[PDB]
RNA sequence: UCCUAAGGUAGCGAAAUUCCUUGUCGGGUAAGUUCCGACCCGCACGAAAGGCGUAACGAUUUGGGCACUGUCUCAACGAGAGACUCGGUGAAAUCAUAGUACCUGUGAAGAUGCAGGUUACCCGCGACAGGACGGAAAGACCCCGUGGAGCUUUACUGUAGCCUGAUAUUGAAAUUCGGCACAGCUUGCCCUAGCUGUGUUGGCUUUCUAACCCGCACCACUUAUCGUGGUGGGAGACAGUGUCAGGCGGGCAGUUUGACUGGGGCGGUCGCCUCCUAAAAGGUAACGGAGGCGCUCAAAGGUUCCCUCAGAAUGGUUGGAAAUCAUUCAUAGAGUGUAAAGGCAUAAGGGAGCUUGACUGCGAGACCUACAAGUCGAGCAGGGUCGAAAGACGGACUUAGUGAUCCGGUGGUUCCGCAUG
RNA sequence: UAGGCCCAAGCGACUGUUUAUCAAAAACACAGGUCUCUGCUAAACCGUAAGGUGAUGUAUAGGGGCUGACGCCUGCCCGGU
RNA sequence: GACAAUGGUAGGAGAGCGUUCUAAGGGCGUUGAAGCAUGAUCGUAAGGACAUGUGGAGCGCUUAGAAGUGAGAAUGCCGGUGUGAGUAGCGAAAGACGGGUGAGAAUCCCGUCCACCGAUUGACUAAGGUUUCCAGAGGAAGGCUCGUCCGCUCUGGGUUAGU
RNA sequence: UAACUUGGGAGUCAGAACAUGGGUGAUAAGGUCCGUGUUCGAAAGGGAAACAGCCCAGACCACCAGCUAAGGUCCCAAAAU
RNA sequence: GAGGGUAGCGGAGAAAUUCCAAUCGAACCUGGAGAUAGCUGGUUCUCUCCGAAAUAGCUUUAGGGCUAGCCUCAAGUGAUGA
RNA sequence: UACAAGUAGUCAGAGCCCGUUAAUGGGUGAUGGCGUGCCUUUUGUAGAAUGAACCGGCGAGUUACGAUUUGAUGCAAGGUUAAGCAGUAAAUGUGGAGCCGUAGCGAAAGCGAGUCUGAAUAGGGCGUUUAGUAUUUGGUCGUAGACCCGAAACCAGGUGAU
RNA sequence: ACAUAGCAUAUCAGAAGGCACACCCGGAGAACUGAAACAUCUUAGUACCCGGAGGAAGAGAAAGAAAAUUCGAUUCCCUUA
């Protein structure tokens, strides 16, 4: 009589950010999931397989503009 | 019990055998012997008489930890190698 | 009289000594083209049961 | 003409069967959803789970008459038992304590007991039953419990029993037909189609008598239709019985037969991926709104080098609105294996050369997270591919494409090996 | 003290039988029909067996299934089980 | 001295009250123990004293130990007693009067009349019961009232077979 | 003025209304499903006639003392005719 | 009517789940036995301090359970909390 | 106490009657304010949901053996005995077999303060760089009916055709 | 037929039956239950029934246990665990 074709959806995949602008991280640790380039690796960070954006050494996070649309992630030693 | 989710300990594989020969040895270790008066012959009867060893399990094996302060002649079943050469660096000497 | 041995648990774990339970890991049996080379590799590697596991189990393994 | 094993005959039919339906028509009545007669578009009759009739019969069901009447119009009176009063005797169910009003409201949404009003001097007796969601019975309907029981079957697993073969009890003989091997001949070292013997190996069939059998006769024990023994007859290595085996086996047995659910059933759904709902971190429900997955690729992977689209306008043959060619414009409207989203024109899209990193040991740190799992990962070592080199490469633009343990198979193994090898 | 009667229709032929204690009926039974098994230590049935019922019977008999007096009848299909 | 905290269901934590028994110490008691009853008593609670009456022989207290250790509810079990209530009921029917008896009489006995059954409410008798039968005595209980009476109570009797 | 770690003991897994952001339903429900806050639950006291979930406000005990909150001050009924 | 026979995994049934000693879809008694009951009911003195949850995940799971979350007690750390 | 609307009390309070564990007393209560029992079960019960007529007695986390944790105590790189024997059914003596600890790591051979993985003196897992042990109070768990009462049923052997 | 059934007589402190709801040995042998269902498995060789005892029964003087300097019937307790 009634029913519905619906009533599916997957799993909330935790996506975002993980770590602040100014937070220090060790190296290694991942500061953005994300589907794509919806952020760019900066200095010191790597973008792994599945888009997720990591630090490569220890140092500070700093989320900054990439020329007029983009954006991008870097670390840097502290002092 | 989980209340009908697959518990634990059957979620996870089971893992190894036991040898039927398996051989354990009662351990002693420098530190210890140093309770024997310098030129003392060590034996597995005077370390059980004198309580060091309790069990004697598959035989008395010498092992290094801390450090010999007198020179024995230690007859066990087994040494290690640092047991060996810290008996023989004391003056002393070991047999099997 | 005495209590019994979980026999099952005591052929999957081994008592560190810290007291801690080692144990193997789950989907290690077959199936292994469906696992990318890097997740088998690390499913060789033994861990731990759990502190809320251990909670529910310990005395299973009273005498282990 | 399609299909079937074959397409319902006679009789009967709005029926103990007709939903629609009070079918329609006729009869009966002043008026008839019932009844009788007829009709036949039989939802969904029909020939031994018998069809259609049928005198007699029926505490059977049904409709109509006459008679009859307190059934009724519409009630009245009278007799007796109880009720009532007095003497005697004297229970019961029920019961948190009770000085136990009504109305409108309030409230677990229907109040003696709460609010605000209204009404009401204290205590009996005969009566009535509106309420005390009155008493009586831990609702029998409904659902639920990994409850019970009886019942069914082409549910599962069994089993009494029956059938069938081997073998033991179990012996003698003859004929006849095969498998294997040797040898001889034999027709187109050995093949093919055959033949006669030679050796065990075995089938089928008969015959015999001595095992075994006779709820057959006679004889004795013995006054006995039991039993035992004897004799004759019948039967006979069969049958019966033991062990083993295959088949059949709701006859009988033990059980299973999911959950979610705007009650349950029925329908739908159940794991995984993407989007929206989702309230600009993350997370977030409904049987909310939309779609995908259970793969694919030997290149559609790695690397080096090179390249840039879709569309439009204008010319041009077969050629048209779109095929292929040319110029210009064209910033992404193309393409990215496959859903969606997020990305990608410094390409992640397109082409080519060479290749196999779609490596081995790992892994600081981190995400996610009840657990088990899931995800990312620099970097180190080994040995490589492409590149002049820097360097890139532990599959694919990214996120689905999957399943624990137990058990078993296969390969490898400087592990173990129940006195020792 | 001692039948009410009559006209019709459905069902069951009939006399019987039944839910002791909410159902007496159109249900069961029935005489009749038919199918089927059974050659006698019969088949069927009870029992582990012995021993029995069948039957001190023998196919005009015995068990089981279905139908249900009587009258007129009982069509087609053997592909499936 | 100051000033801070102290609502609370599931539930966690703590400190305590009281019951029976045991050990040791120290006490009480026929000049009256426990129990019970009453009182205007004391402590923050569980609870502890005291006085008086009843009672008539056992019992506190201190420290420690041990538990059949605390009830208001289970349509709880057993007992007692209420309520309903002087209520329902007193189980098919015809009695009336006279005379007795008696502490007492609708109810026992006797009499007369009346009424009921009479294919029977009569007469036998098999089962079944087992003394209920008879005589004298009784009136607690039983008898649905009463009771002088009884299938009840007491005492003593009673059943005879060759057919 | 908490927080975290380890260990002993738990209970809980039927939630309600109200306000507000939304789905669903009909911009129906004392409806239903999520987000956010409060209260009830487990909270007495004052107000809302009465009225778990609204408003004020969190009761250690005592007082025949004072100031206030929400809400109120003609009489019931404390306080402004 | 009398005397007898058939007995519960069974009898008996002109058939109703019908009877087998006043309730028969399997009599009655005793035993296994305190079957099992993820259900309902009940669970006894006092004060003091703290004080929840009605959620997630998985579950032949949905009024049950497990781990997490939230309570409590203790020890530790030491400003790491608001 | 006969003009009154009652979960029966509570707080306020005249009148009347008394006189105590002598305390800023006892009994009664005209009249005023406030106020819908208790338990269970619930989101929420005055509930018209459940239970109890009343009173009394009786009526529900126990014990054994194991585990774990905490407190206590003795001894401490040690700690401790079991059965048995002796003893008064005792304490206790004796009994060192055994158990736990003093060393881990590995599936194992084995090596050992390290070991396993690994070709690796790399990296990583588990360890080392002191404390246990015996008895016992408390808490909790396991095996036992395991806090108490309650099925419908299942099986076994008997008893019944008055 | 021989004598074998059979039959008759005599002797026997021969047997029988009971129970202590115990213990022992043996025959035959459940189910509820646990497995959060259920069949293998468990309950359990338990309950019940039956036979045989004895004061105890059963077992017992290695076709044993082992792996050394071997031990030397059986039974029972501790431990191994
Ligand atoms: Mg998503
Ligand atoms: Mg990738
Ligand atoms: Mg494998
Ligand atoms: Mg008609
Ligand atoms: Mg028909
Ligand atoms: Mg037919
Ligand atoms: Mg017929
Ligand atoms: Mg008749
Ligand atoms: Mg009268
Ligand atoms: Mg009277
Ligand atoms: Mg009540
Ligand atoms: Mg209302
Ligand atoms: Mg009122
Ligand atoms: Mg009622
Ligand atoms: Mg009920
Ligand atoms: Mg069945
Ligand atoms: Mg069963
Ligand atoms: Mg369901
Ligand atoms: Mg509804
Ligand atoms: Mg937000
Ligand atoms: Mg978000
Ligand atoms: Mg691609
Ligand atoms: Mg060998
Ligand atoms: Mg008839
Ligand atoms: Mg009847
Ligand atoms: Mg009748
Ligand atoms: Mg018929
Ligand atoms: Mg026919
Ligand atoms: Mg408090
Ligand atoms: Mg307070
Ligand atoms: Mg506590
Ligand atoms: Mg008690
Ligand atoms: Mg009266
Ligand atoms: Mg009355
Ligand atoms: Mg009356
Ligand atoms: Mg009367
Ligand atoms: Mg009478
Ligand atoms: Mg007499
Ligand atoms: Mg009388
Ligand atoms: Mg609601
Ligand atoms: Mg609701
Ligand atoms: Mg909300
Ligand atoms: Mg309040
Ligand atoms: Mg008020
Ligand atoms: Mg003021
Ligand atoms: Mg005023
Ligand atoms: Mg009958
Ligand atoms: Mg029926
Ligand atoms: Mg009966
Ligand atoms: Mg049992
Ligand atoms: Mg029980
Ligand atoms: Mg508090
Ligand atoms: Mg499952
Ligand atoms: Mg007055
Ligand atoms: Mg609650
Ligand atoms: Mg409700
Ligand atoms: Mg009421
Ligand atoms: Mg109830
Ligand atoms: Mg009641
Ligand atoms: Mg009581
Ligand atoms: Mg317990
Ligand atoms: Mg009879
Ligand atoms: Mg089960
Ligand atoms: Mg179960
Ligand atoms: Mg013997």
């Amino acid at each position: 009589v009634s029913s519905t074709k619906n009533g599916r959806d997957s799993e909330s995949k935790r996506l975002g950010a993980k770590r602040a602008d100014g937070q220090f991280v060790t190296g290694g640790s991942i500061l953005y999931r994300q589907r794509g380039t919806k952020i760019y690796p900066g200095e010191n960070v790597g973008r792994g397989g599945d888009d997720t954006l990591f630090a490569k050494i220890d140092g500070v996070v700093k989320f900054e503009r990439k020329g007029r649309d983009k954006k991008q992630v870097s670390v840097y030693a502290v002092a | 019990f989980e209340g009908g989710q697959l518990p634990l300990f059957r979620r996870l594989p089971k893992r190894g055998f036991t040898n039927i020969n398996r051989k354990e040895y009662a351990i002693v270790n420098l530190d210890q012997l140093n309770k024997f008066e310098d030129g003392t012959e060590v034996t597995p009867a005077l370390l059980v008489e004198s309580g060091v060893v309790k069990n004697e399990k598959s035989g008395i094996k010498i092992l290094g930890n801390g450090s010999l302060d007198k020179k024995l002649t230690v007859k066990a079943h087994k040494f290690s190698a640092s047991a060996a050469e810290a008996i023989d660096a004391k003056g002393g000497a070991h047999e099997v | 009289p005495k209590m019994k041995t979980h026999r099952g648990a005591a052929k999957r774990v081994k008592r560190t000594a810290s007291g801690q339970l080692k144990r193997s890991r789950a989907f290690t049996s077959h199936l292994f083209a469906n696992k990318s080379t890097k997740q088998k590799r690390q499913l060789r590697k033994a861990r731990l049961v759990s502190k809320s596991d251990m909670k529910r189990v310990k005395q299973l393994l009273a005498y282990k």
